[PDB]
């Protein structure tokens, strides 16, 4: 609260260059849930906290990743909607990406048709700007790509990613891999180790029982499209976390 | 009869206040709702 007079609007500038209402944006995200995206020799894999607020839930089927066309996928940390109105612009330019180009849609090419329309949300001023912060990655031709998106209309491209009241955390156990494994994790020991990362996560809101959630993109164990997990895969994941944190 | 003397000083304080201003530009509000807002 520098300026009360600079605040009240958007596409503004205050004395210092700044434009704040972004600069509170951003504080929600932070009151949001953790998610992550690991970059890997062959895909990636995603992940999130999805936090049960009752009992009376059903498990697994109020998902929170949204899946695009079968080569990349998003997820959130913030208010969702604004979130969900936002694949659901990138679900339909992409198609008007094939359908003159004819190849899937590369990962570079879908952030541009999203940074570079959240940058106009941040300059009219009829209207508001996104609270989310979304990560998103997949397989194209040349290789891998993992990006970060911030309601700023800023993305970078990242070999891990995590977002939320988790961030100053998982920016560690991010950074350790990364030192022990420059030569590419593999798609079947990131995942368990994504797992680690979410319960280790969680000890902000220690108070409350929760559920995991996992999808997971790469060409040697999918063929290179999207895909959710099931089974042992991440049972054993599971098996594998809360052990090593007891 | 008596030999004592007074001596009435000063010593309790005192004040005046009619602290009468003139500007008081406090706050206008020429954009209520920014008139279209464009």
């Amino acid at each position: 609260s520098i300026g009360t007079g600079y605040d009240l609007s958007n596409s503004v500038f205050s004395p210092d260059g700044r434009n704040f209402q972004v600069e509170y944006a951003v504080k929600a995200v932070e009151n949001g849930t953790t998610s992550i995206g690991i970059k890997c020799n062959d895909g990636v894999v995603f992940a999130v906290e999805k936090l049960i607020t009752s009992k009376l839930l059903v498990p697994q089927k109020n998902v929170k990743i949204q899946v695009v066309d079968r080569h990349i996928g998003c997820v959130y940390s913030g208010l969702i909607p604004d979130g969900r109105h936002l694949v659901n612009r990138g679900r339909e330019e992409a198609a008007s990406f094939k359908k003159l180009y004819k190849t899937p849609i590369p990962i570079p090419a879908f952030a541009d048709r999203l940074g570079q329309y959240v940058q106009a949300h941040t300059l009219y001023n009829s209207v508001r700007p996104f609270g989310v912060s979304t990560i998103f990655g997949g397989v194209d031709k040349n290789g891998a790509h993992l990006y970060m998106l911030e309601p700023s209309g800023s993305y970078w491209g990242y070999k891990g990613a995590a977002t939320g009241k988790g961030r100053q955390s998982a920016k560690a156990e991010l950074e350790k891999l990364v030192d022990h494994h420059p030569e590419g994790l593999s798609a079947r020991e990131a995942v368990k180790q994504a797992a680690k990362i979410i319960y280790l996560a969680h000890e902000d809101n220690k108070e409350k029982d929760f559920e995991l959630e996992i999808s997971w993109c790469s060409l040697s164990e999918t063929n290179g499209l999207h895909k959710f997990v099931k089974g042992d895969l991440l049972q054993e994941a599971i098996d594998f976390a809360q052990k090593e944190i007891n | 009869g008596g030999k004592h003397t007074f001596n009435n000083e000063n010593v309790s304080a005192r004040l005046g206040g009619a602290s009468i201003a003139v500007q008081a530009p406090a706050q206008p509000p020429p954009y209520s709702h920014h008139h279209h807002h464009h």
